[PDB]
């Protein structure tokens, strides 16, 4: 019923661009902040930002300069471009909403995780 | 990193286990803390949120106290599927930035 | 100076120190963050340990809940799981607490 | 006289098992400490097994779970059992005692020796 | 085979016989030695223990020294009959067990 949907991707060459949607449904998609978040293996967690679902956005300090968003609320859609890469930032990205409030609250919904890597 | 967390933790079925978290004035000692409960093949769950409400859909056996600036999660009843890695959150603020800082983490599991 | 004296592992050497949790750290002999100092320790197979065994030490494993620092606990109610009293001989959900 | 007595092993089939029956003359059973000692052709000093003259044992760390061993202070015999045969098995085994405290101790009584040789 | 001993030992006639036997802290420098003389196809007997006593009825031709974690035997004056095997008997702790580990054995040749 309520769901976030993302895109699949493959294998990239360091130094590329990777452009991830994020496709959400039933709810209002302009009432919630959006969390990005990102996972490396054998390691913890790092939030990637957050975004208003109408407006501009914010980064983490560490991951800024190399992030860029842009949203559309017209189709409920919400984007990252990234560049710069390099071989040791293979992860796994989860798009998720948040309350409406943003910071102190409850996230139910999450990220159904895209892989990025180097190899070949 | 600045989260501390125990490496893994362990224990027989019917025990009961306990977590900490313990961080600083910047993380915990200001603001809620969050606790996260990580599954293989599975996305993140809600265990304690708000440090004095349970969200709906999960067993109210998840003890959770905060211990002046530490956080602490005790489990009993331990089955099979409680075999997870667990992470503490909270908004932390410093002197050169802020974030949503997650924690280190801790492998539960029996052998 | 409070001299305590008393025997553990040799796997559990580690949590002695100021700070550090676990099993033994909160159910037996908590020590507190604030404790200023160390400890000692050494080995004592050619004195304690035996050949044949040696079964004159014990600690807890089960508890209510978790003990108030630096209290001694003499006391050793036995332990369930099930809300169901048990007696008399083990069966179902009914185990040695020790 | 003051003598341990084994013995030997015999030849046998597979899937049987080997009865050797180790017993103290010329001093009581109840005074020193019953050891294993193996030696390998061209090889140096190994030891498997301990058995106290009234307590426990300690059993072979190799050959755990399939060695039977146990103590008897009635005729003041042992008897060990072997199951599963294989070609490490040919060596010489001595059935030796030890001192009454174990650790520091004169290995005072020794054993003559079993010769164990399995082939196909 | 974690201790090392030499396969065997060649010298001229005339000239003392030192043999070096060198382990670890445990077993010589924290613990006593033991010394075996074992005969070609006999058991070996235990000759002597402990560095400081030692049994009835010995010659003191032989001579055993201990410096820093080795230990030294001294032989003066060799004949024909002293080709024999010789043990280091001390307490080990291995990762596997600890236990009284021995030696592989010394074998001498006279031309």
């Amino acid at each position: 019923q309520v769901q976030l949907v993302q895109s699949g991707a493959e294998v990239k060459k360091p130094g590329a661009s990777l452009k991830v949607s994020c496709r959400a449904s039933g709810y209002t998609f302009t009432s919630h902040f959006i969390h990005w978040v990102r996972q490396a293996p054998g390691q913890g967690l790092e939030w990637m930002g957050i975004i208003n679902p109408s407006g501009g956005a914010s980064y983490a300090q560490n991951f800024r300069d190399r992030v860029t968003m842009t949203t559309d609320p017209s189709t409920s859609t919400v984007y990252m471009e990234l560049g710069s890469l390099r071989s040791e930032d293979t992860a796994v990205y989860y798009c998720a909403r948040a309350e409406g409030s943003s910071w102190l609250g409850w996230f139910d919904p999450w990220g159904q995780g895209t892989l990025v890597t180097v190899s070949s | 990193s600045v989260l501390t967390q125990p490496p893994s933790a362990s224990g027989t079925p019917g025990q009961r286990v306990t977590i900490p978290c313990s961080g600083s004035s910047s993380n915990i000692g200001n603001n809620y803390v969050y606790w996260y409960q990580q599954l293989p093949g599975t996305a993140p769950k809600l265990l304690v949120y708000g440090n004095n409400q349970r969200p709906s859909g999960v067993p109210d056996r998840f003890s959770v106290s905060k211990s002046g600036t530490s956080a602490s999660l005790a489990i009993s009843g331990l089955r099979s599927e409680d075999e997870a890695d667990y992470y503490c959150a909270a908004w932390d603020d410093g002197l050169s930035g802020s974030g949503w800082v997650f924690g280190g983490g801790t492998k539960l599991t029996v052998l | 100076v409070y001299a305590d004296s008393f025997v553990i592992r040799g796997d559990e050497v580690r949590q002695i120190a100021p700070g550090q949790t676990g099993n033994i750290a909160d159910y037996n002999y908590k020590l507190p963050d604030d404790f200023t100092g160390c400890v000692i320790a050494w080995n004592s197979n050619k004195l304690d340990s035996k050949v044949s065994g040696n079964y004159n030490y014990l600690y807890r494993l089960f508890r209510k809940s978790n003990l108030k620092p630096f209290e001694r606990d003499i006391s050793t109610e036995i332990y369930q799981a099930g809300n169901k009293p048990c007696n008399g001989v083990a069966g179902f959900n009914c185990y040695f607490p020790l």
